[PDB]
């Protein structure tokens, strides 16, 4: 039921066509008729399962770690190859990416790499313990809702968004300016 | 002053002194040594590497691991403070373990040497891009390839790695790999080529 | 020692005509402006830099 | 009483050093005011305040490799291990007041000088500048540009981040081992060893501080005593010949345009500087040889360098156990460009034979084939540029990685072909619009209706009128033509007075006499001097 | 005509918006895959969640 | 060299169009005198000091360097606005001839 | 006349039915360099399909565009000796 | 060129053999 | 080491009124720090070879 | 001065020695010391240079 949830609430499921890749959309069904597929495929072979809490809920504000600098830098070695340093997207092979991760929930997130939806791989709960892994959510969430300090975040790619940037305003302006002191012909 | 030899004899294997070049972390020091494939899991202060089982890791993981020995460990001290840092600042010693679904067995292809340098359907490789050495990381389980995010090179898992596209023109080294009496994964020896980027008088 | 009276008297003139025909010294407004911004600048300037 | 006060100290220093007649000549030099000529000082300005910022920042640096656990300010990056540089610069960015600030006006800066700098590269090529006896200038120039290149990639490695780490890794050391004969000599003589090295650090940092802003200060200095000592180049006018100067004197009015222009730069760079994030290096980590992130882009001046690498294929040789990786392929590259960039003006003079010292500038209209070939270079430089970039391409427009490489591997031979040939026709056709007023004159834009029923437009002709009303042709003089009739005075002034009230009427009519007066002496001024020059 | 220099704007639209429809065949996705009609709820975030059919409609 | 043109701007003495232009070159002299100040101030004044995440008083923070930036960069473009408005105002236009003896 | 134009007089130190400003600059480029460079080019795609790529669509594309080229060359080679253009 | 040295093979191959490992530096 | 610590320390903090603020100002603190060196290196290789070049 | 900083390192990072020179081998210094001892001790021609420096 941990992948029927993650597919489900992110609006993956139901597909649409056949592409390189599946792209996430609105949700389909809301909480209730997600508990019931989740329950309806678990029944059938069995393997992952949401983390609930003491209400018998989706737990969100339990999957929060208190770590985030080992958040950080175990994100930095299994997760900020495909994603970016903070959790930005990035291309792969042939029409396939890694998408945002300043949108999903804390179980959103946990679920992701519980099950392993696509070209994404699998962290078993033997290879990252579900202690890291409140970590890693912790970081994810927080890096997410920093605000940039210094100015403007430039959409926080780098080089590319900076050399823009520079060319269409302070060169502009420059040349403005000196077309402005100077004369023509 | 500034002008030094670099085919120098300064690294202490289990066949005399060798270049720098020709070894790495996963080298044998004597004859019979064991080398555990370690993970990074804790901070500094908190045994940063630990062993690892085949159990772990499941179909359609990867892994980075790290050439550890018995004779480091924890780190506690000030003696072992410096022998985990070689460790993880070595230029060719990460190495990325991959478990194969099988299903797929039946579609790989070996590299005529390395025919029985994986235990079942886990395959360690090198995680050194070939081309300038870049960490090729980026790792799709159900196409089974392996990207470079510096200049777009993939690797074809199924066979040995060899490149199928991007600049990249040679395949990724293979380390042999088995399990201790205990249950862990170990080496069985160090790889058969150089690792890493090319220079003039490599080959043979 | 000392240059020719023509080519001091010609200096002389040239700097003179430079200053006397921007005519700056008749409007004492913008003269002041110009100083007290100068001042507030350097000061806030200097103060941002050793500070 | 500043009368007396400076009639005492200006005697006091003519008695000493007698500098009136070297001044005299100093304030009367002349220059022409054409906006395109300002484009070289931009650099300048960018210049100084790179100094100004790299000794801020030289009072809280420490350079070394030395391996140290964080334990500072910053909780996110709280008990990681990293070196001596990266703290410290983490340490100017949360611990010094005002020392982000300074960074980033530092980096932004970097980026102006070499953005100028190929600016003015393009106006010097396109006008011809360069032809005779201006080709030494023209060298310094091009070796002034590649200092700059190599001066500013050494000094984002300086904090020791992820990025720069790699970027040091794949560049400086990958390529480096590559070259045929002295392939790992170099390499361990350059880093004292394998790659990490423990002396890197503090070797680009006496790199960076010292020599190559030195030199490039000496070059600097030369670049400014040629331009000043031959008398900057002109354009063709009215009143212009190969012999003189137009323009205005040295003092007043060119020294306040320049002092003008260099405070409204350092505005723009302080302002840009505040509002605009670059280069933050916590959201980085320190370098780890087994980490990576997807970017993984250098400096927009070193994109192309890097794009070369991400097309060409994978060639390799591999003679008598040896290997030749793909590697050398750009560095052979690299190196070609730049061969055939500083020797340029040789080149063009062995091909056209014309060496007749020219100091009257041409328009690029004039000039089809040179034109064409600074387009295809222009083009060139742009599709390696986006290149470099083509996964953040693919990720945030709908595109296959796998597309983008093919994309740009059979551009880098098609569209130099297509920019040239358009170039080409399109400066031959901006030749034929100006044969086209000279002839039949400006067309004002106004259709007439003839009793008989025929339609035409009113021309306004440029010269003197044949008995039947049609023009006498005039002749080309490498000059630029009205094509508007607004440009030419058709439309007055709305009406001296305040944007919502109005002036009394004899002030106007005064100021409007007085105008008009002004602009009729400095054009009769203009033609006698012109009449006067050819006799 | 009229507006000489409004009826030169129609054109360039004319041809850099007929670009931009056409253009969805770059992306891996594909075009507009819905029929000229372009029937709801066919054309919603659910059902063609693509980037061909928003180029399509800009 | 040879000056072939000079001419005072405001050849009519007295005029109500001199006054506005002299009062516009007042106006942007002293924005910059006025930017200068408000920098030295929010330099001293200002909490400056990094806030965790999530805690009060981190908006402020963030805030410290933007205000820094507008501060020094209003002003001294301001007063390079005001000298060029006083040159092509107040100085006399020329045009000067020389020779070059190349 | 009333107007403000002033006309210049200069004198600095293929024709010109095709190129008006002939004699003002660098105006011809010889035919044969932009043949053999379109061969070449031509040439250097074709040549660019021995690589490590497993796909087949990049290849029925360079094949196309040298195609392309090769044509046009032959066409404007064939019109330049048949005597239709100069 | 190919790089030599770089070959497909249509050997089995045997699983390895239990790590022992000698006891102490020789 | 001994010459730095009497005549560059002792020295700055024995100037009456502004004499302490001056001591903690060049070192960043307390006389021993961590900036001195790297500062001293700056100031050696520089700046004071630059201002004695363009005097000489 | 020049050939001199292709070499040194300005640091106050404590670190154990453990170089060619023996009497001071497991001795507690700077980078900066260590570096000195480095340039006088490792570098073919280094001490030369250093003295010369200091002569001039
Ligand atoms: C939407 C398009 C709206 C255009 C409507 C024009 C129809 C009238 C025809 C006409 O008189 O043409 C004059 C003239 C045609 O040139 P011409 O052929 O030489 O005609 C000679 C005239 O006789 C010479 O006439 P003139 O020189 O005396 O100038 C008269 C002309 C121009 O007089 C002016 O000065 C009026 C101001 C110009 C229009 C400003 C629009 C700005 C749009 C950007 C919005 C911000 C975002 O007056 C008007 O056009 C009056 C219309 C009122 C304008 C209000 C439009 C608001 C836009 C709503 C936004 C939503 O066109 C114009 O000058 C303006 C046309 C605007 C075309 C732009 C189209 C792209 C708009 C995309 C915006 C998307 C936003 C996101
Ligand atoms: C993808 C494209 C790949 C090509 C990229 C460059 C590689 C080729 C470089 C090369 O070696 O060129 C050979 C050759 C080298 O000689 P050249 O440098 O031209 O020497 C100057 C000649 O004396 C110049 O003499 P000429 O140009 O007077 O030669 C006579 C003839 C030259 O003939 C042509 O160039 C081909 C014209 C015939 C085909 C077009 C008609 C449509 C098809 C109907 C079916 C006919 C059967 O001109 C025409 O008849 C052209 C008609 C012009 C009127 C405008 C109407 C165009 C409407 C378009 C219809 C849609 O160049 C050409 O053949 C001219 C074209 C230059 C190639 C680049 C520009 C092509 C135009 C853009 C296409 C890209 C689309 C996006
Ligand atoms: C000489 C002068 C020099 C100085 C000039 C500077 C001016 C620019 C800015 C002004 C300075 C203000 C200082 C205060 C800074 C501040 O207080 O900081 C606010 C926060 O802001 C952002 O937070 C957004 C939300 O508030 C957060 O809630 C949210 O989380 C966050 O989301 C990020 O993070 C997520 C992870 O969770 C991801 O999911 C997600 O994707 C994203 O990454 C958000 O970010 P973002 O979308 O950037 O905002 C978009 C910006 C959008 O900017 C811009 O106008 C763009 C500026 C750059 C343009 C240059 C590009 C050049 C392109 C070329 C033209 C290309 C083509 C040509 C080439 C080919 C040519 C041939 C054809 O404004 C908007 O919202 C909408 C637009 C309205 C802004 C308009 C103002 C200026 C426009 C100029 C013209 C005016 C005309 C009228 C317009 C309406 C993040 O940065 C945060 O860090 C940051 O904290
Ligand atoms: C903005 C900024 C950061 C700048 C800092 C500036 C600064 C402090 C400078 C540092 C220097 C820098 C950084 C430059 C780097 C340059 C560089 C990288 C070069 C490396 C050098 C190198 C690799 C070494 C090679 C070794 C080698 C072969 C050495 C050869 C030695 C040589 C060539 C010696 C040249 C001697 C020389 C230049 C002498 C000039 C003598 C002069 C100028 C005297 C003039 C002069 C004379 C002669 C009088 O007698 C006299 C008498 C009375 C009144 C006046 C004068 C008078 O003016
Ligand atoms: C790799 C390589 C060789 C490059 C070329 C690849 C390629 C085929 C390019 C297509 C790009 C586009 C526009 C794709 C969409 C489909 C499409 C419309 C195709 C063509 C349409 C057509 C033929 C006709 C329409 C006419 C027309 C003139 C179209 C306008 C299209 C334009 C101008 C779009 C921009 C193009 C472009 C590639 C820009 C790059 C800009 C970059 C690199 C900036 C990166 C950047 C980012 C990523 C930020 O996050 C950010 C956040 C905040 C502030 C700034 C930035 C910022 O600058
Ligand atoms: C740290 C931190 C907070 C930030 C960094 C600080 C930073 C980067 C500092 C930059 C400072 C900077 C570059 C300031 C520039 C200030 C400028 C250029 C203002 C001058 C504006 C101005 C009034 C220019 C016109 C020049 C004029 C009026 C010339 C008058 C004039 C002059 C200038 C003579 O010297 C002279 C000598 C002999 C005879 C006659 C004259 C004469 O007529
Ligand atoms: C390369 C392969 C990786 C690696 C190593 C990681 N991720 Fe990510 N991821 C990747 C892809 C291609 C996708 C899309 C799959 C789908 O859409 O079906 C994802 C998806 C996620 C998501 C869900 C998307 C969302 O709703 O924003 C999350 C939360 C996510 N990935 C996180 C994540 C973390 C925490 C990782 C390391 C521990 C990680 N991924 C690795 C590609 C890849
Ligand atoms: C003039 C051309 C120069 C350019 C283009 C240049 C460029 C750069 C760049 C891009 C950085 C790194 C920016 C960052 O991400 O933080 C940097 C860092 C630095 N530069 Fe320079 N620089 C130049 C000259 C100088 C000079 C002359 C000095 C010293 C006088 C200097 C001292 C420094 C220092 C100390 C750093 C420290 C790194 C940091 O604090 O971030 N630079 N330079
Ligand atoms: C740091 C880089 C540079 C600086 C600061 C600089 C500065 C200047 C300045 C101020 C001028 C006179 C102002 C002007 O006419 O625009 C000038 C003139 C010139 N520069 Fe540059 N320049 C630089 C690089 C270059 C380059 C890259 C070239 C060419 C490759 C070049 C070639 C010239 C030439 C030929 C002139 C003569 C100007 C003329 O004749 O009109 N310079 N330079
Ligand atoms: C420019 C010349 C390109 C020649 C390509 C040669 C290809 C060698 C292939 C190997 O194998
Ligand atoms: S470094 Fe891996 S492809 Fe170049």
């Amino acid at each position: 039921e941990a992948a029927v949830y993650f597919q489900v609430s992110t609006g993956r499921m139901p597909a649409m066509r056949g592409e390189a890749q599946a792209p996430s959309k609105p949700p389909h069904f809301d909480e209730s008729q997600i508990d019931a597929l989740g329950a309806y495929v678990q029944a059938n072979g069995g393997g992952p399962t949401v983390p609930r809490d003491d209400h018998g809920a989706v737990a969100q504000e339990s999957l929060i770690g208190g770590d985030v600098a080992r958040g950080g830098d175990l994100f930095r070695l299994n997760c900020a190859s495909c994603h970016n340093f903070t959790g930005k997207g990035g291309a792969l092979s042939s029409g396939k990416y890694a998408p945002d991760l300043g949108d999903a929930n804390p179980a959103q997130i946990y679920t992701a790499m519980l099950t392993g939806p696509q070209n994404m791989p699998k962290f078993s709960d033997r290879q990252l313990t579900p202690d890291e892994k409140r970590d890693i959510v912790a970081y994810v969430r927080e890096s997410a809702e920093t605000p940039s300090y210094g100015g403007y975040g430039l959409g926080g790619f780098g080089p590319a968004p900076e050399g823009m940037a520079m060319w269409i305003i302070g060169m502009v302006a420059a040349i403005g300016v000196a077309m402005w002191i100077g004369s023509r012909a | 002053g500034l002008i030094k030899n670099p085919w120098k004899p300064v690294v202490p294997t289990a066949e005399g002194k060798k270049a720098v070049l020709w070894t790495s972390g996963w080298t044998p020091r004597f004859k019979g040594e064991t080398i555990y494939l370690a993970r990074a899991t804790g901070r500094p202060g908190e045994s940063p590497f630990v062993k690892m089982r085949p159990e772990d890791i499941d179909a359609g993981g990867m892994e980075t691991v790290f050439p550890w020995r018995e004779s480091d460990g924890d780190g506690t001290t000030v003696e072992s403070e410096h022998k985990l840092t070689e460790i993880a600042m070595g230029v060719r010693n990460p190495v990325m373990l991959i478990r194969i679904k099988p299903a797929d067995m039946h579609r790989v292809i070996k590299r005529k040497g390395q025919e029985s340098f994986n235990f079942g359907e886990l395959f360690a490789y090198t995680k050194v891009c070939s081309h300038l050495g870049c960490p090729s990381s980026l790792y799709e389980q159900q196409t089974y390839r392996i990207l470079c995010p510096c200049h777009q090179s993939q690797f074809d898992a199924l066979e040995f790695a060899k490149p199928i596209f991007g600049p990249a023109a040679r395949a990724l080294a293979q380390l042999p790999i088995t399990i201790d009496e205990d249950g862990y994964l170990v080496a069985n020896g160090d790889f058969v080529e150089p690792v890493g980027p090319a220079f003039w008088e490599r080959k043979s | 020692g000392r240059s020719p009276e023509v080519h001091r008297k010609t200096v002389a003139a040239n700097l003179t005509d430079a200053l006397e025909g921007s005519t700056l010294k008749r409007r004492k407004v913008i003269g002041l402006s110009l100083g007290i911004g100068l001042g507030a600048f350097g000061a806030g300037t200097l103060v941002a830099f050793i500070g | 009483d500043f009368a007396k006060l400076a009639a005492a100290q200006g005697d006091a220093i003519d008695s000493r050093y007698h500098p009136s007649a070297a001044v005299r000549r100093q304030l009367n030099k002349v220059f022409p005011t054409h906006w395109s000529f300002l484009l070289g000082e931009i650099a300048l300005y960018s210049f100084i305040i790179l100094l100004l910022t790299g000794v801020w920042l030289t009072l809280f640096f420490d350079p070394s490799m030395a391996h140290v656990t964080y334990d500072g300010v910053y909780q996110p990056l709280r008990g990681v291990q990293m070196s001596r540089a990266y703290e410290t610069a983490l340490d100017i960015s949360f611990e010094v007041r005002g020392g982000l600030f300074v960074r980033q006006v530092h980096h932004w800066a970097a980026l102006m000088f070499a953005a100028s700098i190929m600016v003015h590269l393009a106006r010097i090529f396109f006008t011809g500048a360069f032809r005779r006896p201006r080709e030494a200038n023209w060298v310094i120039g091009s070796l002034l540009l590649i200092l700059a290149m190599f001066e500013g990639f050494f000094g984002y490695s300086l904090p020791d981040d992820l990025l720069s780490g790699t970027g040091i890794r794949a560049a400086l050391s990958g390529i480096t081992m590559g070259i045929p004969v002295i392939g790992t000599w170099m390499h361990w003589a350059l880093f004292g060893g394998d790659f990490p090295g423990e002396i890197l650090i503090p070797r680009l940092y006496a790199l960076h501080i010292l020599l190559i802003p030195g030199i490039i200060l000496a070059l600097i200095g030369a670049h400014l005593a040629l331009v000043w000592f031959q008398k900057h180049t002109q354009f063709p006018g009215p009143g212009r010949t190969e012999t003189n100067v137009v323009g205005v004197r040295v003092m007043p009015v060119f020294a306040v345009k320049s002092g003008a222009f260099f405070a409204m730069i350092t505005g723009v760079l302080g302002l840009m500087g505040g509002l605009l994030t670059i280069n933050p290096i916590w959201n980085l980590g320190p370098y780890k040889p087994s980490q990576v992130s997807a970017g993984s882009q250098p400096d927009f001046y070193m994109m192309w360098t890097d794009g070369l690498i991400r097309l060409w294929p994978a060639w390799e040789f591999y003679p008598f156990g040896h290997t030749i990786p793909q590697g050398v392929w750009v560095a052979v590259g690299m190196g070609l460009v730049f061969a055939l960039l500083i020797a340029y003006p040789f080149i063009e003079k062995k091909v056209t034979g014309d060496d007749a010292h020219h100091n009257l500038l041409q328009r690029p209209r004039d000039v089809p084939v040179r034109t064409a070939i600074g387009s295809m270079a222009i083009a060139l430089y742009l599709l390696l540029t986006f290149a470099c970039m083509n996964d953040i391409i693919a990720l945030k427009f709908h595109i296959s990685l796998n597309a983008t490489t093919w994309i740009g591997r059979i551009g880098m031979v098609v569209l130099p072909a297509i920019v040239y040939f358009v170039a080409y026709r399109w400066a031959i056709s901006l030749q034929r619009s100006d044969r086209e007023v000279l002839e039949h004159g400006v067309e004002t834009g106004i259709i007439k209706r003839l009793p008989h029923g025929a339609y035409v437009e009113l021309h306004q002709p440029l010269g003197p009128v044949d008995e039947h009303g049609h023009p006498i042709p005039l002749e080309y003089a490498g000059a630029p033509l009205p094509k508007r009739m607004n440009k030419l005075g058709s439309g007055g002034a709305p009406g001296t007075g305040s944007f919502l009230f109005p002036d009394p009427a004899v002030e106007h009519e005064a100021l409007t006499e007085a105008a008009h007066a002004s602009e009729h002496k400095s054009l009769t001024a203009l033609k006698e001097h012109q009449d006067r020059i050819h006799g | 005509v009229a507006f000489p220099r409004l009826n030169a704007l129609s054109f360039w639209l004319f041809l850099f918006g007929a670009l931009i429809a056409i253009a969805g065949f770059i992306t891996p996705g594909g075009a507009a895959d819905f029929g000229w009609t372009a029937y709801s709820p066919l054309t919603d975030a659910i059902h063609s969640p693509g980037a061909g059919g928003d180029l399509w409609i800009m | 060299v040879e000056t072939i043109f000079k001419e005072p701007r405001w050849p009519v003495p007295g005029t109500k169009a001199e006054k506005r232009t002299e009062r516009l070159v007042a106006y942007w002299l002293m924005l910059g005198g006025l930017s200068g100040l408000a920098l030295l101030l929010v330099f001293l004044f200002w909490p400056w000091e990094y806030q965790p995440f999530g805690s009060e008083g981190e908006f402020l923070y963030s805030l410290a360097t933007p205000l820094y930036g507008l501060t020094f960069g209003l002003s001294i473009l301001s007063i390079g606005i005001g000298a060029v408005l006083f040159q092509k105002k107040f100085i006399p236009e020329e045009i000067s001839v020389q020779d070059r003896h190349d | 006349m009333s107007s403000t134009q002033d006309r210049s007089q200069l004198d600095p130190e293929v024709d010109v039915e095709d190129v008006p400003s002939a004699e003002w600059g660098w105006s011809h480029m010889p035919i044969g360099v932009m043949h053999i460079g379109g061969l070449l080019s031509a040439a250097f795609l074709l040549v660019m399909m021995r690589g490590n790529h497993v796909g087949h669509v990049e290849d029925w594309f360079l094949i196309g565009f040298a195609a392309v080229i090769v044509a046009l060359v032959g066409r404007n080679w064939w019109l330049r000796r048949r005597g239709w253009i100069r | 060129c190919s790089p030599p040295g770089e070959t497909a093979s249509s050997e089995p191959g045997t699983t390895p053999a239990i790590w022992t490992g000698s006891p102490s530096p020789a």
